[PDB]
């Protein structure tokens, strides 16, 4: 998150932070948020061969009795999920049980296409800079849906599919390791991260949850 | 597991990305969604997404 503030600890307690393993070479990682006690949305872009999901984190460096650590039994990557344009960077993990209701871990369950022009948030722990290291702390940031004419140079963006976020005057921006995250507007999760610039100049594209809703209900109903 | 090579160097656009140089080597982590494949160099241990034309077999 870059040009946003720490989050008070754990005033967002869906944020849900992913470690994503391969066999033999490092890890990689990402965000998340608790849609059920057993369910976590993120981005398609962050599968991987296992996933835990730590819960209940604010300082991700330094364990503490809010954490809740759970693994991942099912990955629901979105059948449509194409990588050369990363569009429909959506997926469901179900969690090998539930997660306890706290003050520090709690659900975001859903409730319309929203449209440009709003003020919305977004939490992670991403890079702060370009060149910087992931956060220790989950930052926030509240960040302008664009029209999606400020999306143009992402050739392959769908405004039906996606969101344009971010005023391309400002810094403030989702970047590195804050892909999966919520952008909540008015309380309700609206976006997900998915991609951005290399060079993180606003605005950044993020997936449009109203139109996944169907297959996420789905998905839910099912399992 | 088989090894990939870079033909040629390439600049990432999108954070989602790698960069990368000719003659760089990659484990393929996810080539079955698209023809940009999920690559870990081996360089640099960084994972990304590259533009699948700009490897081969090693
Ligand atoms: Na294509
Ligand atoms: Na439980
Ligand atoms: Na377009
Ligand atoms: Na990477």
């Amino acid at each position: 998150i870059i040009g946003g503030t720490e989050c008070k600890p754990h005033s967002r307690p869906y944020m849900a932070y992913l470690e994503i393993v391969t066999s033999n070479g490092p890890s990689k990682f990402c965000g998340g948020f608790l849609i059920r006690r057993n369910f976590v949305l993120t981005a398609a872009h962050c599968a991987g061969r296992s996933i835990t999901v730590t819960l209940g984190a604010h300082n991700i460096t330094e364990e503490e009795d809010t954490w809740q650590k759970l693994e991942v039994i099912k990955q629901f990557r979105h059948p449509k999920y194409n990588t050369s344009t990363l569009h429909h960077d959506i997926m469901l993990l179900k969690l090998k049980e539930k997660a306890s209701l706290t003050l520090a871990v709690g659900t975001l369950p859903f409730p319309n296409f929203v449209p440009p022009g709003r003020m919305c948030r977004v939490a992670g722990w991403g890079r702060t800079g370009v060149l910087k290291p992931g956060s220790d702390t989950l930052q926030e940031v509240k960040l302008r849906l664009m029209d999606p004419q400020a999306c143009s140079h992402f050739r392959d963006f769908d405004h039906n599919l996606q969101l344009c976020v971010g005023n391309p005057r400002k810094t403030k921006s989702a970047f590195k390791g804050d892909s999966g995250g919520p952008l909540l507007c008015a309380g309700v999760a609206q976006g997900i991260v998915s991609y951005g610039r290399s060079d993180a100049k606003p605005p950044a594209v993020f997936t449009r949850i109203s139109h996944y809703r169907p297959w996420i209900n789905q998905i839910l109903q099912a399992n | 597991v088989t090894l990939f090579v870079a033909l040629y160097d390439y600049n990432a656009t999108r954070w989602t990305d790698l960069s990368f140089h000719k003659g760089e080597k990659f484990q393929i982590l996810d080539g079955d969604s698209g023809d940009w494949w999920e690559a870990r160099s081996l360089t640099t241990g960084e994972t990304g997404y590259i533009p699948s034309n700009y490897v081969a077999p090693v």
